[PDB]
Order: structure tokens, then sequence, then C-alpha cells
RNA sequence: GCCGCGGUAAUACGGAGGGCGCGAGCGUUACCCGGAUUCACUGGGCGUAAAGGGCGUGUAGGCGGCCUGGGGCGUCCCAUGUGA
RNA sequence: GGAGCAAACCGGAUUAGAUACCCGGGUAGUCCACGCCCUAAACGAUGCGCGCUAGGUCUCUGGGUCUCCUGGGGGCCGAAGCUA
RNA sequence: AAAUGU
């Protein structure tokens, strides 16, 4: 199944922290902070020139890794991309974030993509009333993820919703944080998040 | 200010009575992003001058790239000794289909969008050469009535 | 002789032009004729006169260019920067109206034989018809 | 006034080449009497009328035009012309790079000026009589090659040929340069590589010392005072 | 897989640590298309790189100059059926 | 038919050897008629015909109001252009 | 007269 074990070391690797963890990722302290300087026994050292290939292949793995899901189901994503209209590419970042584990993320019910996932795996999480164990269903417009009822409670919840009281969530997003629940409002356009990536790459790459 | 940029770097090696002697020989792509690139070929006895002075070099044939967002204005294929390149404009978001030697090139230039293919002999000096005389011969249907005109 | 003559007036011109000249003289016909004027009416040339040369009709075809530039090789830009035969008896090539050119994106203008004559892609188009394409130029 | 016409145009002035010729020449010609060929000076002056249009604004502005000629039938007539106008010129033979690498050969100048800087100065004498002699040798050369051109302290805005095909090298470097090109020339050379053109015997030097001097009395009458007439026809004929 | 690595200091063998890449999959072999514009209609060549017939005459065949008619075969348009 | 020449053949030299080179000999063949063979660096290593795109010089051969012009050949250098 | 060199 999905990648699991050592995660801090890609915060770095990649060489640019991307919020991973729950709170340590966050705090002074993200696999990077202490050591900013990619993983294993060659780490202190001076990196070469890389290839345009390894540009491009770091920029993907970045953006997945990010994401944090298959090569397998991210690639049909890019194909549909590439298939559809206009843009046929920026888009993408669309089709990733219509992603349930994903919105649950940026909606604060968790903090971890991780996190996340066990919770649609567990189905403590519900779509429109229904229980919905799928990560990789694709939300749309004016649909409503809200916490099942066995689960309102939890520990886990509480807190993890609580903390949201802060910043102003996605232009796209929306959140009752008492009545437990959120909308998805709409596409994300390119703009509404400059992703610490250049997906003009992870085309180009995919362009073999 | 510019971009530079090297696509090449190689050691020539003319020879000499006992040993052969080297030379350094570097193609550096110099741009702006907005439409302005350029590009000049860079040989001294060892590597960074020559690097260097292909950026100097690389100043001098410059080029009005007439963009039309992100691409060109028609698409144009043009013969170099018996390097070919072929430029073929793209409607937005599609992306620069180009091999290294040329893709160096037109995001300095610009271009967001557009489909290439070289053809013959894919030497990147003499296909960079021949790339650069496209763009050159690149023309607006604003540059044309100018000339499709009386007097 | 001559297998084609259209093709014969095309490359005169051709090679008239890579020396910028005044005028180029070529053999006549009603057919050479509303194949040229498009070139003046799509201003690719001054225009023409029929006149007769040794007995001998031609069509003294007037030649435009443009800035004379500076630098090395002052020789300024061309009005035809390229213009070469299509259709040609070793291989006839027809298209219907669909099946028809954008040549140099707009810029450039295809010359088609059709039930109404010497269209081109523009008005080909909007008539609605196609035919035998001759060349193309700009 | 500030012109010429055709019956000045006497001398030699209308042609003396030919076969020996560019047919890119051709329009500037008139026709071929004693196997010569011969150039209409209608247009002689027409050019001249187009060309004197573009010197006066170019001079009255305080331009630069450099003077070039390595002709025998054409020496010292420009020498005194550009001195005569206090401009640089090219009386003896012309160098590559000059203007295309004008910065290297433009410190070559210097040395003669810091050789300059040796003649009365108090280090002579103190400078032992085998070198006095070298650097003096060094010196009389680079007088000769760089007097006209000590002149001149940046690459001019036109340039003023004797003979376009001999000077084509030059020719080429201002070319090259966007720098505006003017000449005397027949059926020797040919235009185009020309802006500004002097069809006429880009020999003898009638036709040279005619327009040439009178090209000089142009510049002053946009810079002040056409002072008397210089010379000329001494042993000039 | 090609270019090639091993001759007492091997990032190319063997193990180890570490790293890259996929993940209930990862590799390999065989085969088809791409890249190959390397059968080139789109879209190539034949002086010295592979390629002009040793040279004529000529059958079928391919191709054909300038003008005005008739025919409308090709070609072009419209409509309609068919194209499961 | 056969003078001269000359594969093969013999001899003299050279050489380690010399079935070669140089030398003295020498038969087919080389020449004629008739009939076969059909190869080649059979080369401009460039197929044929027509049209178009600067000139300079040397020459062979026609015609011209014989400078010069023009026609058809045989070479050189060369505009533009082509070419790795 | 005058050969050869993992
Ligand atoms: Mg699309
Ligand atoms: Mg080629
Ligand atoms: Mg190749
Ligand atoms: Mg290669
Ligand atoms: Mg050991
Ligand atoms: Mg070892
Ligand atoms: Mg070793
Ligand atoms: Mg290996
Ligand atoms: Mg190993
Ligand atoms: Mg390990
Ligand atoms: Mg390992
Ligand atoms: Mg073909
Ligand atoms: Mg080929
Ligand atoms: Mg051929
Ligand atoms: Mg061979
Ligand atoms: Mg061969
Ligand atoms: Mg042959
Ligand atoms: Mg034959
Ligand atoms: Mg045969
Ligand atoms: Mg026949
Ligand atoms: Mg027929
Ligand atoms: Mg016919
Ligand atoms: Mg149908
Ligand atoms: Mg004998
Ligand atoms: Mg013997
Ligand atoms: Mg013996
Ligand atoms: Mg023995
Ligand atoms: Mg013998
Ligand atoms: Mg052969
Ligand atoms: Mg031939
Ligand atoms: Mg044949
Ligand atoms: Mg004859
Ligand atoms: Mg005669
Ligand atoms: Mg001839
Ligand atoms: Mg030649
Ligand atoms: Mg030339
Ligand atoms: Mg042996
Ligand atoms: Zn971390």
């Amino acid at each position: 199944g999905r990648y699991i074990g050592p995660v801090c070391r890609l915060c770095r690797r990649e060489g640019v922290k991307l919020y991973l963890k729950g709170e340590r990722c966050y705090s002074p302290k993200c696999a990077m902070e202490r050591r900013p300087y990619p993983p294993g026994q060659h780490g202190q050292k001076r990196a070469r020139r890389p290839s345009d290939y390894a540009v491009r292949l770091r920029e993907k793995q970045k953006l997945r890794r990010i994401y944090g899901i298959s090569e397998r189901q991210f690639r049909n994503l890019f194909e549909e991309a590439s298939k559809k209209k206009g843009v046929t590419g920026s888009v993408f970042l669309g089709l990733l974030e219509s992603r349930l584990d994903n919105v649950v993320y940026r909606l604060g019910f968790a903090v971890s993509r991780r996190q996340a996932r066990q919770l649609v795996r567990h189905g403590h999480i519900t779509v429109n009333g229904r229980r919905v164990d799928l990560p990789s269903y694709r939300v749309r417009p004016g649909d409503e993820i809200a916490v099942a009822e066995k689960s309102r409670n939890l520990e886990l919840i509480r807190q993890n919703l609580e903390a949201m009281k802060g910043r102003k969530v996605g232009p796209w997003l929306s959140l009752d944080v008492e009545g437990m629940k959120g909308k998805f409002l709409r596409l994300p356009d390119r703009e509404d998040l400059a992703l610490p990536v250049n997906e003009q790459l992870v085309i180009e790459f995919y362009s073999r | 200010d510019f971009e530079e940029k090297m696509i090449l770097i190689r050691r020539t090696a003319r020879m000499q009575a006992g040993g052969r002697r080297f030379r350094f020989g570097a193609l550096v792509v110099v741009g702006d992003r907005q439409g302005r690139v350029g590009l000049g070929f860079g040989k001294a006895p060892e590597v960074p001058l020559a690097v260097q002075k292909a950026g100097y070099y690389a100043r001098r044939n410059m080029v009005e790239v007439p963009l039309q967002n992100g691409t060109i204005p028609h698409e144009i294929e043009v013969e170099f000794g018996a390097s070919k390149i072929v430029l073929k404009p793209a409607a937005p978001g599609t992306g620069v289909i180009a091999g290294a030697v040329p893709r160096a090139i037109l995001e300095l230039a610009g271009v967001t969008d557009i489909l290439t293919k070289e053809l013959g002999s894919r030497n990147p000096i003499n296909i960079a050469y021949a790339t650069m005389e496209a763009l050159r011969q690149l023309r607006t249907k604003a540059d044309v009535e100018r000339l499709r005109k009386g007097e | 002789m001559l297998t084609d003559p259209i093709a014969d007036m095309l490359t005169r011109i051709r090679n008239a032009t890579r020396v910028y000249k005044e005028s180029t003289d070529v053999p006549a016909s009603r057919f050479k004729e509303e194949i040229l004027r498009i070139l003046a009416r799509e201003g690719f040339i001054k225009g023409y006169e029929r006149v007769d040369v040794d007995g001998k009709p031609y069509l003294r075809v007037y030649l435009k260019y443009g800035p004379r530039r500076q630098g090395p090789d002052p020789r300024p830009e061309q009005v035809i920067h390229h213009i070469r035969r299509i259709s040609k008896p070793g291989r006839r090539v027809y298209v219907g109206v669909k099946e028809i050119p954008r040549v140099r994106r707009g810029l450039g203008i295809a010359i088609l034989s059709t039930s109404k004559g010497v269209l081109t892609d523009r008005e080909a188009r909007k008539l609605g018809v196609g035919g035998e394409l001759i060349c193309e130029v700009w | 006034e500030i012109t010429v016409k055709e019956l000045l145009e006497a001398g030699v002035h209308f042609g003396h080449e030919r076969k020996r010729w560019n047919p890119k020449f051709a329009r500037y010609i008139y026709a071929e009497r004693n196997g010569i060929h011969i150039i209409d000076l209608q247009k002689t002056m027409e050019e001249l009328e187009r060309t004197f249009r573009f010197i006066e604004d170019l001079a009255m502005r305080g331009g630069t035009i450099l003077f070039v000629g390595t002709k025998k039938q054409a020496q010292d007539i420009v020498r005194m012309e550009a001195e005569r106008a206090g401009m640089p010129y090219v009386n003896q033979r012309w160098l590559g790079g000059m203007l295309t690498n004008f910065k290297t050969i433009s410190q070559r100048v210097h040395r003669l000026e810091e050789l300059e800087a040796l003649f009365a100065s108090p280090e002579i004498e103190e400078r032992p009589k085998k070198e006095q002699v070298r650097l003096k040798h060094e010196l009389e050369r680079l007088q000769k090659y760089l007097s006209g051109f000590r002149l001149l302290k940046r690459l001019p805005d036109a340039i003023f040929v004797v003979d376009p095909t001999k000077e084509a090298i030059a020719v080429r470097e201002a070319r090259k340069l966007f720098i505006p090109v003017i000449a005397l020339a027949d059926t020797d050379s040919d235009p185009d590589l020309v802006d500004y053109i002097i069809p006429g015997n880009d020999d003898a030097i009638r036709s040279i010392q005619l327009i040439l001097s009178r090209a000089v009395d142009l510049i002053i009458q946009a810079r002040g005072g056409v002072v008397e007439p210089s010379p000329s026809y001494a042993l000039v004929q």
C-alpha cells in the first residue's frame, strides 16, 4: 500500500520543507530545521549540477510526496488532466485537491494527510450523509464532508477541529467548526495556492 | 537584467610534438524571458573565460522575438548546414515541447507554449545556430503588411 | 517544351527576386494571368503589364521588396519569402473545401483553381468550394 | 552656394575604368565609348545632392568623419583635407580591427602620446644613447600609421572612402558597426555596400581633389567659416 | 542494453552501509509501434560518404505549349440515403 | 600474316631467398578477313530534354554594318545561390 | 640492395 516510515527525510532530500508531520513538521525541527541537507552518509557534501531530467524528476516527486500517493494513482490524473480542456495541465492541482483525504487536511479535521487518510479509511468521515471510506473520492462543488455520529466526539477531532480558529481557510473552502462540516465550493485556480512547486516541469517530465 | 545559461561545454584538443594541447568550448544562451535572446560561442584556453566570453559573444546576436502571448506568430522551419529545426506554435497550456538545446532558448525569449522537432544532424552547435535564424525570420501580421503595401 | 508553364512562372520570379530586379518577363496565358493578379491584389508584386517582345507576348512582372537594411549585406527583406508549386503534372493536388491550408497561420496564402476560378484559401472557404491547389506564397 | 556643376566635371570625373569593373555599377553608368565605361553625372550630383543632404546635418550637429584612401593617386589630398577640416584620416595604410577592435589599437596612440611625452621631458638624456634612437625609430613609425588617426578618441559616425574596392576592409569594419559609409567610387567597386556614394573617377587626382577639396568646404560651412581655397592645382597637374 | 568495467588503491565484480526508483508488487525474456525523417505520400538521397544504366535507337507507359467553343470524365459544392 | 614488341617459358645478375624489379633470349598475342565474347577507374566516378539566375578572361568554328556584335563549341576565375 | 616489431 502507501508509503510508510521515515517522512522527515522527505521535508528534506527535496531540499524544501513540505509540512508532512503533525506539529513537528510545523515545530522548530521538521527534519530540515536541524539538518536541511539530503539524507544518508552523503548528506553534508556539495551537490553536483543536476541533469535537466534530475531537475524535473525532483519537482514531480516533491509534488507527489506532498500529496503522498502511489505513482499508480498519480499519473492517471496527469493523463486525465493532459486529456482535458485548454490548459489541460495546470488544472492537475484541481484534480489532486478534489481527493477526499486531501480536502480533510485542508478542512483541518486532521493535520497530516496521513492522519486524514486513516480517518477516511476507518470511515470516521461522511459525505452528504454517506459513510465514505475511500481516500480517492474526487469530491466536487457543494458536496459536504462531516464527521459521522459515532465519532462527533472523539478526543482526536475536537482539538484538531479546535486549533483551526485562526486562519482563513481556502477560498474554495468553508467550515462550520461547531457543526463539524465543510463545503467544497469551487475549483482552486492556480492562483489559489502557490505551492513550492513548478508544475510546468512535471508536465515536461511526464512527456518523456 | 539578462539571464545567462550554457547548454554546451566541450573539450577539443589539437596535437603538438610530444603531448596533446587542449582548448575548451562553451555555448551560452542569454535571455530576458520577455522576447530577447542572444547566443554566442566561447572558445578559450581554460573553462570559465570561454563561458565568460561566451556570454560576452552571446549578447550580440540578439533578436526581436515577436511573441503572441508565450508563443510564435506562425510556424517556421529552418535549415543550418545539414541540421534542421521545426518551430510550430501552440495554444496556451501546451508546454515547451523541445529537446534540451532549443528549450534552453525559447524559455529565455518567453514562449510558454510551443511544438518542435530536430531533423537531420542533431548536433547542438549547428542546431543552436539554426534556431536563432528561425526567430530572426519570424514575422508578425503587423510586420507583413508593412511590406505588402505600396511605396 | 516546358512540362509545366505555371511552375516556370513562379520559378522565373523566385530567380528574379533573389537578385532584386525591377521586372520579370514571362510567356502569356489567360490562366497565368488570373494567377498573377492575386499577387498584386494581395500585394506580393507591384503588378504587371501585358507587353510583347520580339513579336511574341509576355507579361513584365514588377517586383516589390522592402527597406534597404543596414549592417553587412544591406539587401532588403523579400516580400516573397517563399513560393513553390504544389499540384503538378507529375501529381495533381485536389482538395475539398474543408481540407484546405492555413499557410503560415493566415500570413500565407494558397492559390487554387476552382469551379469559380482562381480563388484563395480565404475566399474558397467563404464561397464554399476548394479545387486544384496551385501553389503557396509568403 | 555650397556646390559644383558638371562644367567642373571636366577633369576626369566622368569615368576612367572599364571591363576591370563590377556590373553592379549599372544605373550609375552612361555608355561605353573608347572601350572605357562612362558614367552620367546628372546622377553623380543627384547622388551628391542626396549624399550632401546627409553630410551637412551630420557635420552641423558636430559629428565625426574618418577619412580613408591609400591610393598613391589620393594619398596627400586627403591628409590636407581632413587636416583642413580638423578631422581624423588614414592617408597611409589601413589596419584591421581599427574600428572593430578600436579599443585595442587606441591604446597604441596612447603609447605615441606617451612617447611624445619624452621629446623635451627631463629623462631623454637620462635614457641611454642606444634606446634613445630605438624609441625615436619606434616614434617615427608610430606617427606615420597614426598621424590622422591620433585625432578622434571614439569611433566616428561616417567614413569617407576614395576607393571602396581597396578599403572594403574598412568598409566591412565600418558596415558591421552600423557606421555610415560614404565613398568616391568608379566602376572599380560597386554600390549596395555604400550608404552615400560619389560615383565618379576614384583615381586621377582631378576628381579626387575636386570632390575632396570641396567636400571639406561643405563641413566648415556648417561649423564656421569657409576660409581661403585650400591647396590643390600645385604640382597637382 | 550499447560505450565498456576486472592487471593489489575498482563509485562498473562480490558482500556491506548508505542512496535512488516502484510498491503487492518489482524485474527478466519474447514480440508489435514509437523514437527511425532508417522505404522519407506527409517526409530523404545518388561528383568524392551506399547509389546515374558503358553508349544509342526505340515499344508500351508517364508527361505536355498559345486561343474559342461543345461535352462535365476527373475535380469542386449542395441536398439525400448508407455508413449497425 | 608475323618486322618490332612481348605474358607464359629459359637463362644472367640482385637477394636470406627473388617463381619479381634490372639484363640476354623468347612463344601465343599484338596486325588482316569473317564469326563469337559484352567486361572496365567503359570517369566529368555527375542520366536526358526545356526554362530561369552577374560578369571577366583564353580558345576552336560560323555569320554580321567584321572594333565590336551575335551563334555554337572547348577551358580557367568567379555574382548570387548550393554544399558536410 | 636492404625485411620485420603480441
Ligand atoms: Mg488541452
Ligand atoms: Mg542539406
Ligand atoms: Mg543522422
Ligand atoms: Mg547523436
Ligand atoms: Mg587485497
Ligand atoms: Mg580495493
Ligand atoms: Mg589500478
Ligand atoms: Mg551498472
Ligand atoms: Mg557493487
Ligand atoms: Mg541497504
Ligand atoms: Mg541500500
Ligand atoms: Mg518523397
Ligand atoms: Mg539519406
Ligand atoms: Mg539527378
Ligand atoms: Mg571509395
Ligand atoms: Mg561511391
Ligand atoms: Mg554515365
Ligand atoms: Mg541508356
Ligand atoms: Mg550492359
Ligand atoms: Mg510515347
Ligand atoms: Mg497526352
Ligand atoms: Mg493541355
Ligand atoms: Mg455521406
Ligand atoms: Mg626482345
Ligand atoms: Mg629470372
Ligand atoms: Mg639465378
Ligand atoms: Mg641460402
Ligand atoms: Mg625480357
Ligand atoms: Mg558505375
Ligand atoms: Mg550532365
Ligand atoms: Mg537514361
Ligand atoms: Mg563552327
Ligand atoms: Mg567574322
Ligand atoms: Mg561558351
Ligand atoms: Mg569555378
Ligand atoms: Mg562571392
Ligand atoms: Mg616474420
Ligand atoms: Zn518532518
